[PDB]
């Protein structure tokens, strides 16, 4: 039964940990966002094929450029994440995540994931960005980033609402089969 | 409320880390050192490279750090001092991190499916590689928990800043030690 190592990378502002928790519990954690998501595996069926999906978080390693790649070898698929309401996290896909992921894993597939989709229509978020001469990242911007980095898919999701979330990991699995 | 959730997570995750290391030592390690199974000549007597100092890391957590973290359960705002008291012990993560690339290449190039067979036999969800990343994960995680406590503990929170200092310095020092 095919085993899949999926590593989740990106800035602290993507909410990597919450993404994973929301995915694996089927719920935004709400009351308290845990800081720890331990390496995880579960069976999922995809296009009729059962698959053992492995998920590794990397939160905490954002400042340790030599430690991060300790997790990269033998990964089957990466999620390179950014928050749709942090332009700096989006830019770091280009500046930081893609280069190291590719350097260490040249032939491994990348899914480009925009998180925090629910905060992109939110007045308070939007106004906070307007005050810094910025806007949320929109759909064509992620598409153009995906293309620039060789990402097999660009996908947007919210862990709050679950919108697009299960699709993220479906598609990480389809990128390997 | 929030400082309590964080403290609870600290402790729960510490127990799981101790359990995880223990399982790694008693399954993947023990099968090499036992003399129960046939070792690939690629890795024979190379358990020091594979596992690095994970034994000594486990004994720190299992003999000292967990019991002391537990003593701070009702004192979340003081828990930074635990990291200061035991700062020297954390220097062993520096050694662990340095060895981790050599560990991983050895397992790839020379272990074949020794560890995979051992995983199936014991029915473990975690592969040897998943266990051996855990120390790297754990050591970069304490600083996230301390930062969380700082967002919700009062002026009596220099007993967190000093802890965090130490827990920012250890992973940076291990980071800076890498070839
Ligand atoms: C008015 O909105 C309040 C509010 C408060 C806290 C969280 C959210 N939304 C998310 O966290 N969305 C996420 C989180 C991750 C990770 O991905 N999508 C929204």
């Amino acid at each position: 039964m095919q085993a899949i190592k999926c590593v989740v990378v990106g800035d602290g502002a993507v909410g990597k940990t919450c993404l994973l928790i929301s995915y694996t519990t089927n719920a935004f954690p709400g009351e308290y966002i845990p800081t720890v998501f331990d390496n995880y595996s579960a069976n999922v069926m995809v296009d009729g094929k059962p698959v053992n999906l492995g998920l590794w978080d990397t939160a905490g390693q954002e400042d340790y450029d030599r430690l991060r790649p300790l997790s990269y070898p033998q990964t089957d698929v990466f999620l390179i994440c950014f928050s749709l309401v942090s332009p700096a996290s989006f830019e770091n896909v280009r500046a930081k995540w893609y280069p190291e992921v590719r350097h260490h894993c040249p032939n491994t597939p990348i899914i480009l994931v925009g998180t925090k989709l629910d905060l992109r229509d939110d007045k308070d978020t939007i106004e906070k960005l307007k005050e810094k001469k910025l806007t949320p990242i929109t759909y064509p911007q992620g598409l153009a980033m995906a293309k620039e980095i060789g990402a097999v898919k660009y996908l947007e999701c919210s862990a709050l609402t679950q919108r697009g979330l299960k699709t993220v990991f479906d598609e990480a699995i389809r990128a390997v089969l | 409320r929030k400082k309590e959730f964080i403290m609870a997570e600290l402790l729960q995750t510490e127990k799981a880390y101790v359990r995880d290391l223990h399982e790694c030592l008693e399954t993947y390690l023990w099968e090499m050192t036992s003399g129960v199974e046939e070792i690939p000549p690629g890795i024979l007597n190379k358990e020091h490279i594979i596992f690095g100092n994970i034994q000594e890391i486990y004994d720190f957590h299992n003999n000292i750090f967990l019991k002391e973290l537990e003593k701070y359960e009702q004192l979340p705002e003081d828990v930074g001092h635990c990291f200061v008291t035991w700062a020297d012990k954390f220097q062993m993560y520096v050694t662990y991190c340095k060895n981790k690339p050599d560990s991983n290449q050895l397992i790839l190039e020379h272990a074949g499916t020794f560890f995979d067979e051992i995983q199936q036999r014991h029915g473990l969800a975690n592969s040897i590689s998943s266990y051996l990343i855990k120390p790297v994960q754990r050591v970069t995680k304490y600083q996230l928990l301390l930062k969380e406590l700082l967002t919700c503990c009062e002026e009596g929170k220099g007993e967190l800043k000093d802890g965090l200092e130490v827990m920012l310095s250890v992973p940076k020092k291990a980071n800076d030690a890498m070839h």
